């Protein structure tokens, strides 16, 4: 069936552990139907928390390799070995934002938040290659983002929380990965700042989520420019 | 001899022999009820000099002591929204602990941040059928009547016009009348032509002091949290346009039919300073129990400065872990000002109760803190919670089997 | 290779990739080398994560469970079938290793404590998911076992004896519903170290008084 596939989904979600949701998340990837917002953000949060946990994995032993000539291979050997298992499962992600529900879907804010994840995951394996092995994926993220920006400038208000998270990660992606604040810093303000004066109408569209982000741009901004 | 004045309202004779230092004598006496020689502090009469623990008590002998209270870090990544508590920053990776709760930080290169996860009203007389009126309060007066319906209408104390004045309401009044919320009771109108009677909702259920005190009923504590979240929540949003309730009270708060509760009976820091110019300096006023020590001192020109509403929200937390109101022994109205304001009385902890966890209690030591300069904002305090709401059925059991420190200073 | 399973475990130590030391320490003890303190102390910081972990993650599913057609019931029932499974298998994964190779060549007497610790402590944690009388008696009989050495070896101001104290006293208040047994066995442990708390060393300082703090914390929470 597909609702248990999604229930079972929330009840994975319960109990700490999302690897088992996100190998029964990947099957409602591919199913064939209209993914729908509520498990949604499901999506998101799965493998974000999957990578993330790989991430965090990969980010720690980065430390204590470059910490250190044998023990220095014992470090070098296993960080490979995750940054494949990290690649992988990233690949396995990228090839469900690509052939699976962009071309199906009707509504273009449903369409911003995927190619804002297209953007992320890319940009995710950009963070593991290096040189050459990166120009082919950084290219393809920022396309992601800019194919989505340009419908986020035009076709949503600033209030949308995707739009301001939209905003937050595509301007990061300037900073570290692209290393461009100057383009970060103009759009960080200006999204914040086209966001700041429409806030009177919140309450219909969750507020939780916009104050954070508006809060998390400033921050990241006092950081981004000291 | 020496001897101490424990918290918890208690106090032992302890011995204390030659060359032996401050460290194992206490320390003997001290563990009985939970602390460590780096968990507690104590100072004597010269004037309160800091004595320590390496310090020899062979110059100590009859003396008094009171013993006034001041971890090991597994790691996770914490896949649910949970802040810092070192900066109270947006956290991902970080340590924490089995027991207490408290996140740390990890940078004292610095990496950025991400996306985290998600999931007018004129009002005529005629319609104006106001009943008995309930009693005092925080404000003024208030009276249960009927204005299209069961809606509690309210009379100020000081209804005294003044031209502008009415203005200064259009200015209080606009700004508290379009924010609805899930928790917040919907307002619905002013009294105009009538001395103000406003028109706020009333319905039934029970109120919190009610719930306490008057017929002093609990329940699991699993409802506990619910209390102390949706509460965090529906007073955030107030925070979220700057709107200080002003008047945190057990007694306001609703509870509808142990569903969700409700907050309201609020705000107006206009009639709060009656304006005898263009001036509205401020005043204490009902009670100092959910009022904070900086609007004690009656030095605070901006009293609710987005952080004496957080010590008003702590005071209901020490009502809802403990059943008792602060300070059951010091029955003085006058008094405990005194004592409360220039800081020699803050609520005695160490009496709450023991089957709640340690992160809440260590909640109260921040959210209930004298100082305004370290009390979390809303948006903080409401995450934590949601932490352990849903954390009830991970640390439920008996103080296990922990792990060791696992991080190294 | 002994010392490449080393920082291959102490590496996925600060990973939050705990199967990883399932993995390379249960090859350590199936070796035949000697236990010292330290990669002693890694197999039981690995498997209570990996195990622990997964049995809170049934306690999660299990309030759940009881918070109730049967579709709802039945999904939520299967996924505690699954952990349930995953609890055992990666529980007996340690009780047919203290089987093999650990206890029959432990070296020193403070050492076999340790694992007949954990052997009491791991049935303990099978023994509460259950096909039932027989788990539950051997615990104990493996905590008693422990109990025997305990007292006759074990210092009474000792991580491991406070631990073993507090773990067999904890084992009688919630499987074997005796609460004056395990008040009785925290107060004597824990007044014993308060005679004793002036002898220790900074080695032994510090994990001790956790233990009687949680063992003083255990003691004032079942005073009611
Ligand atoms: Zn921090």
């Amino acid at each position: 069936d597909k609702n248990e596939l999604v229930q079972k989904a929330k009840l994975a979600e319960q109990a700490e552990r999302y690897d088992d949701m996100a190998a029964c998340m990947k099957s409602v990837t591919e199913q064939g139907a209209e993914l729908s917002n509520e498990e949604r953000n499901l999506l998101s949060v799965a493998y974000k928390n999957v990578v993330g946990a790989r991430r965090s994995s990969w980010r720690v032993v980065s430390s204590i390799e470059q910490k250190t000539e044998k023990k220095q291979q014992m470090a070098r050997e296993y960080r490979e070995k995750i940054e494949t298992e990290l690649r992988d499962i990233c690949n396995d992600v990228l090839s469900l934002l690509e052939k699976f529900l962009i071309p199906n879907a009707s509504q273009a804010e449903s369409k911003v938040f995927y190619l804002k994840m297209k953007g992320d995951y890319y940009r995710y394996l950009a963070e593991v290659a290096a040189g050459d092995d990166k120009k082919g994926i950084v290219d393809q993220s920022q396309q992601a983002y800019q194919e989505a920006f340009e419908i986020s400038k035009k076709e949503m208000q600033p209030t949308h929380p995707i739009r301001l998270g939209l905003a937050l990660n595509f301007s990061v992606f300037y900073y570290e990965i692209l290393n461009s604040p100057e383009k970060a810093c103009s759009l960080a303000k200006t999204a914040f700042d086209e966001a700041i004066a429409e806030l009177d109408t919140l309450s219909e569209e969750s507020y939780k989520d916009s104050t954070l982000i508006m809060q998390l741009l400033r921050d990241n901004l006092t950081l981004w420019t000291s | 001899i020496v001897r101490v004045f424990l918290p918890n309202k208690q106090r032992t004779v302890v011995p204390a022999r030659c060359g032996v230092t401050v460290r194992d004598s206490l320390k003997k006496a001290l563990m009985m009820r939970g602390l460590i020689p780096e968990c507690c502090a104590v100072y004597r009469i010269q004037e309160k000099k800091p004595i320590g623990w390496d310090t020899d008590i062979s110059w100590l002998t009859g003396e008094e002591l009171h013993v006034e209270v001041l971890h090991n870090f597994v790691r996770k990544t914490f896949f649910t929204l949970a802040f810092c508590d070192f900066c109270r920053k947006l956290l991902f990776q970080g340590f924490r602990c089995q027991t207490c709760g408290y996140k740390f930080h990890q940078r004292c290169r610095d990496r950025s941040s991400s996306a985290p996860n998600v999931h007018d009203w004129e009002i005529p007389d005629g319609q104006i059928t106001v009943g008995q009126r309930i009693g005092s309060g925080s404000f003024g007066t208030v009276y249960k009547g009927k204005w299209h319906g069961d809606v509690a209408v309210k009379m100020l104390n000081v209804t005294a016009p003044t031209p502008q004045q009415l203005q200064a309401f259009k200015n209080e009044v606009g700004v508290l009348r379009k924010t609805r919320h899930v928790n917040i009771l919907l307002f619905m109108g002013y009294s105009t032509k009538p001395q103000l009677a406003i028109v706020t909702q009333w319905c039934e259920g029970s109120s919190l002091y009610h719930h306490l005190h008057i017929i002093e009923t609990k329940f699991e504590m699993i409802k506990l949290i619910d209390i102390a979240r949706q509460t965090a929540q529906g007073m955030d949003y107030l925070h979220a346009k700057s709107i200080i309730h002003r008047d945190l009270k057990s007694n306001n708060i609703f509870l509808h039919e142990d569903l969700t509760v409700k907050i309201g009976d609020f705000g107006l820091a206009t009639v709060k300073s009656r304006w005898s110019g263009s001036h509205q300096f401020e005043q204490l006023s009902g009670s100092i129990l959910w009022m904070a020590p900086e609007v004690i001192r009656m030095q605070d020109k901006n009293p609710y400065s987005f952080q004496s509403d957080v010590y008003a929200f702590g005071i209901v937390l020490y009502e809802l872990m403990t059943g008792q109101l602060p300070y059951s022994n010091i029955n003085n109205r006058d008094q405990i000002i005194f004592m409360v304001g220039r800081g020699y009385l803050s609520p005695d902890l160490s009496k709450v109760r023991s089957n709640c966890p340690k992160a809440m209690k260590r909640l109260m030591a921040e959210c209930l803190k004298k100082k305004r300069d370290e009390r979390p904002l809303f948006p903080q305090i409401l995450a934590s919670i949601e932490l352990l709401a849903r954390s009830l059925p991970k640390i439920h059991r008996s103080a296990s089997e922990p792990s060791l420190n696992r991080a190294g200073f």
